[PDB]
């Protein structure tokens, strides 16, 4: 209990060190990118050990480090819950951010504030590690908001671009909408349990706990991407490919699913939460893949695919398979980062163009990234053993083996096919056709800072599922008893999607003009969700803020009523009483009226 | 066919005002452009002018702020639909929320008085 | 650390049964740790404890004589009410700490048992429910301006109803 | 090689 | 029109005092003012303030309270008594009104 | 030098005057010096507690 | 980004711009170069079929109908070059496009390096306080007193005079 | 306490018979030393409170207000320095004396024991503020602003005086903790309801209720930076202190004679956070922010729970610091551009790359970024109001959203676009104002590390 805890806190000390050199004067006399990358490397090597000790013993720990406050029977302290989830996610995220820092030192040259970029990356990593290892809702909220703000600071790197800022504020807005529910849950737990710690909160397994779960579900829809709060993730492609790869493929988007797995001891007995999960996550697998079938940008395609996979993980959460959802979280990062990686390689090789309609022959002009892209696409589709299988196969088996909703059970698979559809689209329009890009050619992918990270993430994407699934413990019994048309459905339908895509893409030839259609227009313009919501809701909110509150109430009526009325009244009475002309006759007649009134008062009351 | 809306406006192509060749159109366009160019020349005789230590002012921005801020009450006039909008916006929601909260509080209090409630672990408020 | 206040039950740790022929890193890693982290830090703490031992100092836990309660405290005499109210605030704070101790005693048991907390973590939950009932009967609905007099009014507004129940 | 315009940063 | 001076003009300070600090035109006074600020606000108050406040002991008895609570829990759990009762004041000394 | 550096004797003089007036105020209010039902001591080590 | 629109676009300009946009959206729709060339030749035939026509009313009618056909057959996700509006690089280096006057506040120990640079910057001012007065007269004297005016500017007609209002078209930052 | 007040009284001669070159330096240094000495109040080793005399006293609620008051002084000195720089030595000495008098009176009224002394000082706080706002403002509506401020305050304060007399007659004292150890319940009659109204309206005006918030935006927009700072930090807190002290005797009336104000607060919160989206004046935006934040304080005092009072105190201090910081940040630009219009100057963070951080952190606080005391207050107010009634969370979330919106709006329309390259008069950042911002921030870090000094009476 000395080696485990020391190894747990050492990674935080290390991650902090760079930011300490960021305040010192050594930056201008150090290679900050290389130093930070080595820090991340050693942090990963350190985090590898707790993983071994857990795989061996299966022992979880709670570590309270510092007393912050004592509020009248309610303590608050720094508390880390080192469990399977935390210790595995830490290793995965560090192993990924290593590759990402290297590829960033490659991709962001000519940017003077590359030091600032690296600092922000490591700060986000720290916030995510807090979120992931928190044994306390307040610490988890710290991580939540740190992620949400690092997103604003990274989407916005190019603060002259008037669209990156719109995207940043969009993310802020949606994540605050999720924070609403997060705070609702925190309040319910603080009142009905006088605590904020998983330990005490786990004694509400018999209580009703529907309102806090609704709150957490809203927070998950927010931080992750689901049909109600999804659009901010595609609009996050306005930022550099490294942050698109870290904050939007592997981290900052599995946060809600991590929340729900941490709170799985309470969703196990609420068939209204599990049933809105299963009927919502599936509504995104379909609605985004559709969107990912007629978009022309590699980044947007990848983001929509990420959203679809997240819907799939929410589906397997609803079907009561939290460990499976988390296994997918962890086996998804490898290839959904290597894909952004090869995308950014292709882009920086060309003249900063992301539209597939102006690239081709990559399979021959750029073998390395083509091979890695194909590997990632296969792993994503579900090829029998490339880190996709070990999670997606079990998910797609449980989906049909459980008693479920028979429309989700269908659209989930339709989207699982659209996966291979748009993957084949990428493959065919970027790596199989003729070079419809400009004529000047300065391709170069022979830089180790680019070759080694992808090599590494590819070894990962190939062997991580094996290495994990054959070491983790069996916290759930699966069903290996079923017909062939359920045991092979994922593979079969991925193949059918590939073939349908081959056909419909070869039809892109044949000199037959492309008559626009409403289906494709819908899938292209996002179902118009943004185009309409982001135009009505602002208009109403703002026309109200202006014409009603500021104008009608404040600058008009709350003036007309109190102060202007006082002034009018007193000025009028002033005029009345000071309209006097110096006439002694009138003054004395008034004196006489006064005398009469006084005599009368006296003689009457008496 | 494209049905315009106040949030998805009509383009310039489909605007029959465009393609109009009437002199009452082209003359007006020329005059508008002349005004625009006079203003741009005025502004560029200040931008690039050396010996300028300060910044450039914007009388249009000043007018806009003064209108949105201080020219409101001097032109305000009480009218029907104005008194009504004000009264509603000011009071209606307060009454709504008052009755919401009061119903909830009364219900909670009668429950507690009857003892029919479960306040397990509530030791903070 | 008094183990009676903080139980910390014992630890049933089993024998390592390496039914294989391939080595185990964790063991040699722990040995290397013992050699290159423990040894020097232990020596340093020994040195610091030496300095302590040679310049020790002692500090005492302050005792508080008991003063009259509100019950024998007149209805407007403040020299007594001050003493009584200070005493009540003191006991209120100590009760806060008691409840916090119970909760710190329950979280540990939950984390320890794990999947057996629904069967092996019951007496602690019962102590928690009981002390919760007591805290509720003493201090629940007083208010920001809580005081011994409000606590007494609560006590009496409870006891009159309990007396009615008793008689019928 | 060229000259990159920048503010002071000394203050 | 009427008699009045004309609006004055902006005035760069760095032109004459590139080592300007913000306080006064006189360079030595500027420097000594910034020095006094930095040495009385940062070097003393924040540092010694933080130190004193951190080494204020037993702020509002939150420590003695924990110690005494441990003592009480021990005493009571040892003598079989309960850890806390439902009535603060012993209902003997109290004298209720009879309806 | 004094005509420009004698103004450093006021504010510390004020601090000391304040401490002195506090001393006067607590020289008053002497009653209950040891008649508190909580801190009734026996004057064994000294002659005045406060 | 270098000129100003005229008070009104002429039928020729309208038709040319419609042709350009139609071809760009044809490119968007047809991903392959062979297809693009095929249908671009087809479209240019469609256009040339009505080049020797002169009836202005029927011409404007054909144009008003072709624009509607375009709005009905336009790609909703067309290709935009990166550095152009709607592109993924529009206003991306405005963060580093710092102006020139930001160097008048530099500190002697900052211009102590790049001394050969700042010496030129100086005489570039001497070339400005002298070339200013005559840039006004050239505008005053070249003014249309008949009221008419537009956003154009003349060159200098001398040896030594410089184009009026140059300091901001010159001296502007790189694009990078 | 007298060791805190006598030196503050001596800062005056120092100011007047100091040479025209060392007065600023000397008075600022000694003000910092006063801020330092004021930490004696934090030596609270027991639950017993401090009582130095029959006239003075300190509590866990009055100590933080007092220390913030003694800390803000040298900051206001430093900030009022660039302007009134050409102004005559005599005039600037007058300014310094006004500031010092405000300091002394605020310390007195926070350390007071008697409601009527509290009253005379809470009403003497008007003279210096009015004088600063009218004699050193730049517009022509500062006169009307002072009228509004002064007379709102006095109209609210008269009935409070009358109620204090009624009490001093029924009971024989206005002394605190005696009004506590002798308080009685009431009859729930109309006379006592009007007593409640009287006792409260003064403070409900001095911290702007929704409907009587029409003196704060004026005063801010028209006042100089030191006036803005003190108004935002402490003058909005006098009401909170007064209500937390006077609500002990009005029981049990506030259980039902508080609904209207809870409603007005929870609604005006939204209706001002929304104005913070479509206001053009940065100063008025920040004023409406102050209003939307004080609404929570009001609604939390109204419900009388320990968590509520704790959050009230935390948010009081936090908002004080943050509002002062934001006001000084806007002033830094005003001094360079002479226009409060926000959208005029843009694309900063290019020439002022560091002040763009202070701009950012002051925004991270206002939108309650954890870990921070802004949030440690908002959260507990939310929990208290959720226990009150679960339907308050709706309005709380709406306000949270609008806050997160307008904070980033204020950030982006000033620091995160592209520059107004036609701004030749952007004198680089002064060490003085960078130090202002640092002195504002660092104490927030320290109070976030040790929020035990900031909970209040209950905790
Ligand atoms: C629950 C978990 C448990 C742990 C809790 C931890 C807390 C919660 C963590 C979650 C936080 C969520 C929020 C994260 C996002 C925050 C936003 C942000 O990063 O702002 C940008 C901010 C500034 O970066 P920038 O935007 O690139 O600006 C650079 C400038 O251009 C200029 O660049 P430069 O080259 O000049 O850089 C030199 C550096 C120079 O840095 C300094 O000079 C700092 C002074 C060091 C003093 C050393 C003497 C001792 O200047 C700066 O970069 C920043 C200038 C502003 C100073 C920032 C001061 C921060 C508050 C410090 C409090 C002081 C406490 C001690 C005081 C002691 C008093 C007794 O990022 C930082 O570098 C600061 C790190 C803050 C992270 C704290 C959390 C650590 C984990
Ligand atoms: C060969 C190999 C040799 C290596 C062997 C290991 C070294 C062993 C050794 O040297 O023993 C030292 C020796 C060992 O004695 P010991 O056995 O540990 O006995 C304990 C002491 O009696 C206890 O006395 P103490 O109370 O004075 O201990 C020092 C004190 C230090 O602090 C102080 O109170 C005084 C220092 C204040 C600094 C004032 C100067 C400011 C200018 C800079 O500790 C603290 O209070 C920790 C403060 C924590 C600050 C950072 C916390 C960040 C929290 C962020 C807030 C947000 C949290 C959100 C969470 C939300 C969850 C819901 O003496 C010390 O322990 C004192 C060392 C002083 C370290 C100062 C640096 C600590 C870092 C923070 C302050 C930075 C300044
Ligand atoms: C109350 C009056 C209110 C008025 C405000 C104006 C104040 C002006 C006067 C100057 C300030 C005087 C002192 C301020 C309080 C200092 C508190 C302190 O001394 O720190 C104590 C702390 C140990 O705390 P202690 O109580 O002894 O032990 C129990 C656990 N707290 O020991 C320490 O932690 C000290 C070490 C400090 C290290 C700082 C490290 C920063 C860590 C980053 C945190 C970031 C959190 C904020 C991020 C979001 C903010 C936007
Ligand atoms: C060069 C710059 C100098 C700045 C100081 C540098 C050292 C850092 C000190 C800062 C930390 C302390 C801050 C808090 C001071 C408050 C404590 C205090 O002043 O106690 C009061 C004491 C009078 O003690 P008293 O019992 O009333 O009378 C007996 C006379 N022997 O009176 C005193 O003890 C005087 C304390 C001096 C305060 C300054
Ligand atoms: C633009 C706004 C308008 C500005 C102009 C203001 C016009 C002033 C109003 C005209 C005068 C009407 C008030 C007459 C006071 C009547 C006496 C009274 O109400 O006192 C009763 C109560 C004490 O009664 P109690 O102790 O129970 O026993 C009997 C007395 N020993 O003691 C009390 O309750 C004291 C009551 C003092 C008066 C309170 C006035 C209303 C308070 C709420 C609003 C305050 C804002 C200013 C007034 C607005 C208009 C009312």
């Amino acid at each position: 209990m000395n080696i485990f805890t020391t190894s747990i806190l050492l990674i935080f000390i290390l991650l902090l060190s760079p930011i300490l050199i960021s305040m010192s004067n050594l930056i201008k006399h150090i290679n900050f990118p290389l130093y930070t990358t080595t820090s991340i490397k050693f942090s990963f090597i350190i985090s590898l050990l707790p993983l071994l000790m857990f795989f061996h013993n299966n022992m979880e720990y709670m570590i309270t480090t510092w007393h912050w406050v004592t509020m009248n029977s309610m303590e608050l302290k720094m508390s880390f819950k080192t469990d399977f989830f935390s210790i595995l996610f830490t290793s995965v995220a560090l192993f990924v951010t290593w590759s990402i820092m290297q590829f960033s030192s490659w991709y962001m040259h000519s940017d003077p504030n590359i030091n600032r970029f690296i600092k922000y990356l490591t700060l986000f990593l720290i916030t995510m590690l807090i979120l992931t290892s928190a044994n306390n809702m307040f610490q988890l909220f710290i991580g939540w908001e740190g992620v949400g703000i690092m997103s604003f600071l990274l989407i916005g790197w190019w603060y002259g671009r008037t669209d990156a800022n719109t995207a940043a504020l969009q993310a802020i807005l949606y994540n605050r909408i999720g924070d609403i529910g997060f705070i609702l849950a925190m309040v319910w737990f603080s009142l009905n349990m006088n605590s904020w710690e998983l330990q005490q909160i786990m004694f509400s397994n018999n209580n009703d706990n529907l309102i806090p779960l609704m709150g957490l579900l809203i927070a998950a829809t927010g931080k992750s991407a689901q049909f109600g709060l999804h659009p901010w993730l595609p609009s996050a492609m306005e930022g550099p490919t490294p942050v698109s790869a870290l904050l939007h493929s592997s981290t900052m988007v599995v946060a809600g699913i991590f929340l729900l797995v941490r709170f799985h001891p309470l969703t196990t007995n609420n068939n209204f939460i599990l049933t809105t999960m299963l009927c919502l996550g599936a509504l995104t697998t379909l609605f985004t893949a559709i969107c990912a079938l007629t978009q022309n940008d590699i980044k947007k395609i990848i983001a929509f695919s990420t959203s679809s996979q997240l819907g799939l993980m929410m589906v397997t959460l609803g079907m009561n398979q939290p460990h499976l959802a988390f296994l997918h979280i962890c086996t998804h990062a490898f290839f959904k980062a290597m894909l952004f990686m090869c995308s950014g390689s292709i882009i920086h090789s060309l003249a900063d163009e992301q539209d597939i309609r102006k690239m081709g022959n990559i399979t021959k002009i750029m073998p390395f990234t083509s091979s890695c892209l194909v590997i990632g696409s296969l792993a994503l589709t579900g090829m029998p053993f490339l880190t996709g299988f070990y999670s997606k196969d079990l998910i797609i088996e449980a989906i049909n083996t459980c008693n479920t909703n028979a429309w989700a059970l269908l659209i989930t698979l339709i989207a699982t096919s659209m996966t291979a559809m748009y993957s084949m689209r990428i493959i065919y329009f970027v790596t199989m056709t003729k070079p419809r890009f400009p004529p000047l050619i300065s391709i170069n992918e022979n830089d180790p800072d680019l070759m080694n990270p992808i090599k590494r993430l590819a070894f990962g994407s190939i062997f991580a599922g094996f290495v994990i699934s054959y070491n983790i413990p069996p916290t759930s019994i699966p069903v290996l008893t079923m017909p062939w048309f359920l045991k092979t459905t994922a593979l079969i339908i991925s193949v059918l999607g590939f073939l349908i895509a081959l056909e419909l893409n070869n039809l892109t030839m044949k000199l037959s003009m492309n008559k626009a259609n409403p289906y494709s227009s819908f899938s292209t313009l996002l179902g118009f969700f943004p185009s309409i919501i982001h135009r009505i809701t602002p208009m109403k909110s703002l026309n109200l803020s202006l014409k009603t509150s500021l104008t009608l109430l404040d600058l008009i009526w709350l003036e007309k009523t109190i102060p202007k009325s006082t002034s009018t009244l007193h000025t009028n009475m002033t005029t009345l009483t000071t309209n006097q002309k110096g006439l002694i006759k009138l003054y004395f007649m008034s004196f006489l009226i006064n005398i009469i009134l006084i005599i009368i008062l006296y003689s009457i009351n008496l | 066919k494209y049905k315009p809306a106040p949030l998805a406006t009509l383009p310039s192509t489909l605007d029959p005002a465009e393609y109009d060749v009437s002199p009452e159109t082209r003359r007006a366009q020329v005059e508008r452009l002349s005004i625009r160019a006079r203003l741009k020349r005025e502004y560029l005789l200040q931008y690039n002018d050396p010996k300028r230590v300060s910044h450039i002012e914007d009388p249009a921005l000043i007018r806009w702020t003064y209108a949105r801020s201080a020219n409101i009450y001097p032109n305000f006039r009480p009218t029907p639909k104005n008194s009504l909008l004000g009264a509603v916006a000011g009071f209606g929601p307060l009454i709504f929320w008052y009755y919401v909260f009061k119903t909830d509080r009364d219900r909670k209090e009668r429950l507690i008085q009857e003892g029919k409630l479960d306040r397990k672990f509530n030791i903070s408020y | 650390w008094d183990k009676d206040v903080y139980p910390e039950p014992p630890s049933r740790t089993p024998a390592p049964s390496p039914q294989t022929s391939l080595p185990n890193p964790i063991t040699y890693l722990t040995k290397a740790y013992d050699l290159v982290v423990d040894w020097p830090v232990t020596l340093v703490r020994e040195f610091i404890e030496r300095q302590h031992a040679k310049n020790r100092t002692y500090y005492y836990h302050r005792q508080y004589r008991r003063v009259p309660d509100i019950t024998e405290c007149k209805e407007g005499d403040v020299l007594c009410i001050y003493e009584a109210e200070m005493q009540w605030r003191r006991d209120f704070k100590v009760d806060q700490e008691i409840m916090n101790i119970i909760q710190e005693r329950l979280k540990a048991c939950q984390q320890r048992e794990g999947e057996n907390y629904q069967q092996n973590c019951a007496k602690e939950l019962e102590q928690f429910t009981k002390v919760t009932k007591a805290y509720q009967d003493r201090y629940l609905d007083l208010g920001a301006y809580y005081s011994a007099r409000k606590c007494l009014a609560k006590q009496k507004q409870r006891m009159l109803e309990e007396r009615k129940a008793a008689r019928q | 090689r060229l000259f990159v315009v920048k503010p002071s940063l000394y203050y | 029109q009427w008699q009045e001076d004309p609006e004055p003009e902006d005035e760069n300070v760095y032109a004459k005092n590139p080592d300007f600090h913000g306080y006064d035109s006189d360079p030595v006074v500027d420097v000594w003012n910034m020095r006094a600020v930095f040495f009385f606000g940062f070097s003393i108050v924040l540092v010694f303030g933080t130190t004193f406040v951190a080494y204020v002991p037993d702020y509002r008895m939150q420590e003695w309270a924990r110690r005494e609570a441990e003592r009480l829990v021990k005493y009571r759990e040892v003598n079989g008594l309960p850890i806390m009762e439902s009535n603060y004041f012993d209902p003997s000394k109290i004298q209720l009104p009879e309806d | 030098l004094l005509r420009e550096h004698w103004v450093h004797i006021l504010v510390p003089a004020g601090f000391v005057f304040g401490c002195y007036l506090d001393r006067k105020d607590d020289e008053k209010l002497t009653a209950f010096r040891n008649k508190s039902m909580l801190f009734q001591r026996e004057l064994r080590p000294n002659e005045e507690v406060t | 980004a270098f000129c100003a629109p005229p008070a009104y676009l002429t039928h020729q300009q309208k038709v040319l711009r419609l042709y350009k946009r139609a071809l760009r959206h044809l490119e968007s729709w047809c991903i392959h170069r062979d297809k693009y060339r095929y249908f671009a030749c087809l479209m240019r035939a469609r256009f040339e079929e009505h080049k020797n026509e002169k009836d202005m009313m029927r011409a404007t009618q054909l144009l008003r109908e072709a624009e509607e056909e375009f709005w009905q057959n336009q790609h909703p996700q067309p290709y935009i070059f990166p550095d152009s509006p709607g592109g993924t690089s529009f206003e991306r280096y405005e963060c580093y496009k710092v102006p020139e006057w930001c160097l008048d506040y530099w500190h002697p120990s900052e211009k102590a390096m790049y001394p050969d640079y700042f010496s030129k910057r100086e005489q570039w001012k001497k070339l400005r306080m002298e070339s200013w007065d005559r840039e006004v007269k050239q505008l005053q004297e070249e003014t249309s007193p008949d009221g008419i005016m537009t956003e154009a500017l003349p060159p200098a007609r001398r040896e030594g005079d410089l184009p009026p209002l140059w300091w901001h078209i010159v001296t502007r930052p790189r694009e990078r | 306490m007298l060791k805190i007040i006598l030196p503050s009284l001596m800062l005056l001669p120092l100011t007047w018979l100091s040479s025209p070159k060392k007065t600023w330096t000397n008075v600022t240094s000694y003000s910092f030393l006063i801020s330092l000495t004021s930490l004696t109040l934090l030596w609270q080793t027991d639950e017993n409170y401090k009582n130095f005399s029959n006239m003075f006293s300190s509590d866990p609620l009055s100590t933080p207000l007092i220390i913030l008051t003694a800390w803000l002084l040298p900051l206001m000195l430093m900030a009022s320095q660039n302007h009134l720089k050409k102004d005559n030595n005599v005039l600037q000495k007058l300014y310094i004396s006004m500031l010092i008098s405000l300091q002394i009176l605020l310390i007195m009224t926070f350390s007071a024991t008697e409601l009527i002394m509290f009253y005379i000082l809470f009403e003497a706080t008007l003279i210096p503020t009015l004088i600063i706002i009218t004699r050193w403002g730049n517009q022509t509506e500062r006169l009307n602003a002072g009228i509004y401020f002064l007379f709102y305050t006095l109209i609210g304060s008269i009935p409070l005086l009358i109620a204090l007399i009624l009490i001093q007659n029924h009971v024989g004292t206005l002394n605190l903790m005696i009004l506590s150890f002798t308080t009685h319940t009431l009859d729930a009659s109309w006379s006592n309801n009007l007593l409640w109204l009287a006792c409260m309206m003064a403070f409900l005006i001095k911290m702007p209720l929704y409907g009587v918030h029409l003196w704060l935006p004026k005063a801010h927009v028209e006042a100089p930076i030191a006036g803005s700072m003190i108004l935002a930090a402490i003058l909005l807190k006098l009401g909170s202190y007064g209500m937390i002290r006077i609500s002990i005797i009005l029981d049990p009336l506030t259980k039902y004679m508080a609904y209207p104000f809870i409603l007005l607060s929870l609604w005006g919160m939204i209706m001002t956070s929304s104005i913070c989206l479509r206001q053009t004046d940065l100063k008025s935006l920040i004023a409406y922010s102050s209003v939307s934040h004080m609404a929570l304080v009001i609604a939390s005092i109204m419900i009388q729970t320990p968590w509520s009072f704790m959050g009230a105190t935390m948010l009081m201090i936090a908002h004080g610091l943050t509002s002062s910081l934001l006001f000084c940040l806007a002033n830094s630009n005003y001094e360079r551009i002479h226009s409060r219009t926000m959208i005029m100057a843009r694309g900063l963070q290019m020439v002022f790359p560091l002040m763009a951080t202070w701009w950012l952190m002051a925004s991270l606080a206002n939108l309650a970024l954890p870990p921070s005391i802004n949030l440690m207050g908002e959260l507990f107010i939310t929990m208290s109001l959720f226990s009150w009634s679960n339907f308050t969370i709706i309005l709380m979330g709406i306000n949270i959203i609008i806050t997160g919106m307008y904070s980033m709006y204020m950030i982006i329309t000033t620091q995160r676009g592209k520059l107004t390259n036609h701004m030749i008069n952007l004198q680089p950042s002064h060490t003085r104002e960078l130090t202002l911002m640092a002195l504002h921030m660092i104490p927030l870090i320290l109070l976030t590390t040790s929020p035990k000094l900031i909970t209040g009476l209950t905790m």
